[PDB]
């Protein structure tokens, strides 16, 4: 389809967590999405959440529409289960590395089916739970997922990272190691 | 400033299940299309395409709804109306920060320290943290356009509303040459070049 631009509102509804989501790209970056539990819009960067607005019950009610939807098809399809997908994954810097620098490391978890996965990363072998950030399950048009990590750090000689990854089309969790 | 959504229809009647859809406007020199698309896992059984203006069943899982809701004359008037009131509405109130937003490219170049994997003696022109992805990167040596020996990654985005792209040279230096990248971009007036010189 020609376009310009293309703006698109995905949402999904699934059995295990997160069982719902709701969002609003624009040319395929996440702009707004409702956050379920708070019921509250989420706007990514923070000047278009100071200019627009966005009726976070207009979300929430079509989660429960897509859970109606949902429980319509289980029953229509006989319970039919899809397969399993696993992702691809990508681990890289933000910006050029400079040793001691400070900078960004992301992992990018690609082509995966369904939206539901463990994603960690670990430095030294040992994990790093803080200076980590992550998006949303962000939809593809083959109606597939990907999704981003993050983590900053300061590049070192003698440091090595995983992004550490578990998905149930994967026989065993997926390290991808990156090094300065 | 508050952006318009939209109702999805409610379809008449590990262990995981997954139901997704999308309301996709596409906006085009002036006009909007709009579809509203219903998928069960992976399999997109139903859509709402303004373009033929009725639901169509994509999949035979979809007989049941595109012959039921098309029969509905409301639904349908509503489901018509989309392109010219939420897409429409939407695209109008986003302003140039939305449909002309910009973010200029920071440009590095420095040797491929990987010549032992990749085999090849490679220039990086590391072009990072812009917007829009359009971007056009050109090579020179001693001021001499270099069209053969490029290679570049795919275009790559970031996830935080920016991208960056790696554009690389492949080069035989020779004492005294000097290699230039030249990054063109919507962000900027003029072109930025980075100069790299042959130690
Ligand atoms: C982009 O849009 C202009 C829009 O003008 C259109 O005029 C049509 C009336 O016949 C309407 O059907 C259409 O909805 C209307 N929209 C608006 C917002 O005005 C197109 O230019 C127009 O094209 C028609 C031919 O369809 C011509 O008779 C009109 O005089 C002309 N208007 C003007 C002001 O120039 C434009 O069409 C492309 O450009 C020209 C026509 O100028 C032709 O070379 C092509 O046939 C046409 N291309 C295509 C692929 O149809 C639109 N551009 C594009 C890229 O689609
Ligand atoms: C993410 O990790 C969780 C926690 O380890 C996994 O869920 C457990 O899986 C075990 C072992 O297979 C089950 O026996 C437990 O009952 C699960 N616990 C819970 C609370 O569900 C989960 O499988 C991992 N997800 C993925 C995609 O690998
Ligand atoms: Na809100």
């Amino acid at each position: 389809i020609k376009a310009d631009h293309v703006s698109t509102y995905a949402a999904f509804v699934q059995t295990h967590r997160p069982t719902g989501e709701f969002m609003f790209e624009f040319d395929e970056d996440e702009m707004f999405y409702v956050d379920l539990d708070k019921k509250e819009t989420v706007w990514h960067l923070e000047e278009f959440g100071q200019a627009f607005s966005f009726e976070a019950q207009g979300g929430l009610a079509n989660i429960a529409i897509l859970n109606n939807n949902l429980n319509t098809l289980i029953q229509r399809s006989n319970h039919t289960q899809a397969t399993n997908d696993p992702p691809e994954v990508t681990v890289f810097p933000k910006e050029p590395v400079e040793l001691g620098q400070p900078n960004t490391l992301i992992c990018h978890i690609d082509k995966f089916f369904p939206p539901v996965l463990n994603v960690t990363w670990l430095c030294n072998g040992e994990l790093v739970t803080e200076g980590v950030a992550e998006s949303l399950f962000l939809p593809r048009t083959d109606y597939s997922f990907h999704k981003f990590h993050y983590l900053t750090f300061v590049p070192s000689a003698e440091d090595f990272y995983d992004c550490r990854v578990e998905h149930w089309g994967l026989d065993q969790p997926l390290l991808k190691h990156w090094e300065a | 400033q508050a952006y318009d959504g939209k109702d999805y229809i409610a379809l008449k009647g590990p262990e995981n299940y997954l139901f997704q859809g999308r309301q996709e406007c596409y906006a085009f020199n002036g006009t909007q299309r709009f579809l509203e698309r219903y998928i069960y896992n992976r399999e997109e059984f139903v859509r709402f395409d303004s373009d033929v203006g009725e639901f169509r069943a994509v999949t035979e899982l979809g007989r049941p709804d595109e012959e039921y809701w098309n029969s509905q004359k409301d639904i349908l008037e509503e489901e018509r109306a989309v392109p010219d009131r939420m897409c429409r509405h939407n695209y109008e109130l986003g302003g140039p920060m939305t449909l002309q937003r910009r973010v200029q490219p920071r440009v590095n170049v420095s040797p491929s320290k990987k010549g032992p994997l990749q085999h090849h003696n490679l220039l990086v022109c590391h072009v990072t943290d812009f917007y829009p992805g359009s971007i056009q990167v050109r090579w020179f040596l001693n001021g001499q356009e270099e069209t053969a020996g490029v290679v570049s990654t795919n275009l790559i985005r970031n996830g935080d509303w920016t991208f960056q792209i790696l554009v690389m040279l492949e080069m035989t230096p020779q004492q005294g040459d000097v290699y230039t990248c030249q990054v063109e971009h919507t962000s900027l007036d003029s072109p930025v070049t980075v100069e790299w010189k042959a130690q």
